[PDB]
């Protein structure tokens, strides 16, 4: 199955902007490893064979890294190309543009920013595929991760209320969790054709979406759409798009999350020091480092000299040639 | 020719030599000054020479090992259409080029031993051993953070010399009495000792306090590693940890006829045994192989210790 993925880099570039002036956001190190590599490893796991990276801020340095990267080699699982367009792209703008090129072939993966995950999207695809095989008006299935409502990795954006048909796993209601919004307002018509629904405030909205080839054209149409959740999903539900259905894949294992905020960057990074996203762990040395795991979650590369009477405590990662 | 005088001679000549090697050098410089030229004459020789050597030094095990290695090298290339003389020069020629490897064996040991010490561990050693020191020092240069308990090793008092040796390399040290070794085992991560000789079953012949450490180590579930060069392997099989040739009469009692208070905190250094009494105590003990975790040699770390037997098997045919 020829699969492709679209990575919207440069998206949350403004949040980290004392940084992202020298480097770009996707080249920022999480745990001594550039964020873009986590995304690539995840897509490679998903079985993606074609990657397009929308970027602008330092798009030269980005394209350079990708050129000199692990993924430009003959062994690389996919083929990564880059797209340079005018900065501050919305998700809709990239998708509308994506349509003008007829780049999209079949079903594809749409992620914004950088994704740190070890969820095998293989089964999510076959689910999405066979669902389209029977009915082609199913255009997107959203990968979300089970959690608890107050969960630490569940932030402002990930905090959303979903209502899913318990048997068809079709999303019949979505609403982001804003303050001052004290209610969940559903249109009573849903209840006479979906009848065991599940209201869920425990999900982590990873915004890892598996979209169909219709979606770019559906963004050329309805040219007012900017955010993949705020406008598009709302549109399908409130029927701006008339006959479209979207689904949820609530993953119950592994890890998914996106590096969007400065605080999420902190959150995910220590979720990485903990072995939550294995094998994507410092001591796996994917970029040929020399890390080693020790008790109380301390990670040390080689050639690191420690003074005596020095106290390195738990959850600490030390790069090579570092002296204390 | 006073071979004995010679053997002692090297011993003072060079602190880093081993008793077996010193015996090998002994036989070599006898084989230099040896007029010989009869295999009967040629091989009558040392045997009275190592015999004379064996009878000339009181505790003779280690030099016997170096001996045993020498003659087996002799007869095995005197077998083989063996001419005498070519081995006579070749031994005298490469005598300097013997205490080469012997020194290279110890360094090979240290390069194998030092990774056994890892960051933040506490080592326990009994008395002074060049091999143990070599391992500890080699680890120290690699900037490894560790500390070492050293047993005051009576009667030899080797604990002081080893403590100072390790102090010079900026290694944190602490001395313990022979009676307090058991109390320290919970703080010990690894025990490391040397050995004058290693018997057929892979057992250790060493200083008198060695086996007690191996006993405490087994009881405290702590690894016990021995450090010895390959040429300390000797073919002799003690049937107990008490079965060794005694230099002097030992552990015998008084014969009194009608012959005519201390607290535990009190420290009386003037209340020790005299040397007349100490000469009634053993100089060495034997440590069974079941107390030895691994035996670090230049041949590598021997854990089987049916393997020390394997090597002695190869040595003899």
């Amino acid at each position: 199955h020829a699969l492709q993925a679209i990575v919207l880099s440069d998206s949350y570039n403004y949040r980290f902007r004392p940084l992202t002036l020298d480097k770009p956001r996707c080249l920022l190190p999480l745990a001594n490893t550039p964020l873009i590599e986590y995304t690539f490893e995840f897509l490679a796991l998903a079985g993606v064979q074609e990657v397009y990276v929308f970027c602008c801020a330092h798009a030269g340095q980005i394209r350079e890294y990708i050129e000199k990267s692990k993924w430009n080699l003959p062994s690389s699982p996919f083929s990564v190309n880059t797209i340079v367009s005018r900065e501050s792209l919305s998700v809709g703008d990239a998708l509308r543009e994506l349509d003008s090129k007829q780049l999209i072939t079949s079903d594809f993966i749409l992620v914004s920013g950088d994704v740190v995950s070890n969820v095998p999207l293989n089964e999510v695809l076959k689910e999405h595929r066979k669902r389209r095989e029977d009915d082609k008006n199913a255009i997107m299935t959203m990968v979300v991760r089970e959690a608890s409502p107050f969960h630490r990795t569940r932030a402002r954006t990930e905090s959303s209320v979903f209502v899913i048909d318990k048997k068809t796993s079709q999303c019949v209601h979505y609403q982001a969790n804003e303050r001052g919004k004290h209610y969940v307002s559903m249109d009573p018509e849903i209840f006479n054709e979906h009848e065991e629904l599940e209201v869920r405030n425990d999900l982590i909205d990873c915004q890892i979406d598996i979209c169909s080839n219709d979606v770019p054209a559906l963004f050329t149409e309805n040219f007012d759409y900017q955010d993949i959740r705020k406008d598009f999903v709302y549109g399908v539900l409130t029927s701006d798009l008339l006959g479209k259905k979207i689904h949820c894949h609530v993953a119950k294992e592994n890890y998914a999350a996106r590096v969007r905020s400065l605080q999420t960057y902190d959150a995910i990074s220590k979720d990485v020091l903990s072995r939550w996203v294995y094998p994507f762990v410092p001591d796996s040395n994917l970029l040929n480092q020399t890390f080693s795991y020790q008790r109380h979650q301390i990670y040390k590369e080689e050639d690191v000299v420690l003074a005596r009477s020095c106290i390195i405590k738990a959850r600490t990662l030390i790069g090579a040639y570092t002296k204390v | 020719f006073d071979i004995v005088q010679v053997y002692k001679k090297f011993l003072q000549d060079d602190p880093e030599i081993t008793m077996p090697v010193a015996a090998i050098e002994a036989l070599v410089q006898l084989l230099s000054r040896s007029q010989a030229k009869t295999i009967s004459e040629f091989m009558d020789i040392l045997q009275n020479g190592s015999n004379t050597l064996k009878e000339g030094v009181q505790n003779n095990i280690s030099l016997s090992a170096g001996c045993d290695i020498f003659q087996r090298f002799v007869t095995r290339s005197l077998h083989d259409v063996g001419d005498f003389e070519q081995c006579k020069r070749h031994l005298v020629e490469n005598g300097k080029l013997f205490i080469q490897r012997a020194r290279a064996c110890r360094q090979r040991i240290a390069h194998l031993g030092y990774p056994l010490i890892r960051d933040g561990s506490v080592i326990l050693t009994h008395g002074f051993s060049r091999g143990v020191a070599a391992v500890l020092l080699a680890a120290a240069k690699r900037h490894v953070r560790f500390k070492v308990f050293v047993t005051e090793s009576r009667p030899s008092g080797s604990g002081c010399l080893m403590t100072r040796t390790l102090k010079n390399a900026c290694i944190p040290t602490c001395m313990v009495l022979d009676s307090a070794v058991s109390f320290t085992m919970n703080r010990v991560d690894l025990v490391l000792v040397g050995a004058e000789g290693v018997v057929e079953n892979g057992g250790l012949i060493n200083q008198i306090g060695t086996f007690q450490l191996a006993v405490f180590a087994k009881h405290a579930h702590k690894p016990f590693y021995a450090v010895a060069e390959s040429h300390k392997f000797v073919r002799m099989f003690p049937l107990s940890q008490y079965d060794i040739p005694f230099s002097r009469p030992i552990l015998e009692f008084d014969d009194p006829s009608p012959e005519t208070p201390t607290p535990s905190d009190a420290i009386h250094n003037e209340l020790i045994m005299n040397e007349e009494q100490i000469r009634n105590n053993p100089t060495l003990d034997v440590t069974p192989p079941e107390f030895v975790s691994g035996l670090i040699t230049d041949l590598g770390i021997i854990d089987s210790k049916s393997g020390v037997s394997e090597e002695l098997i190869k040595l003899y045919l």
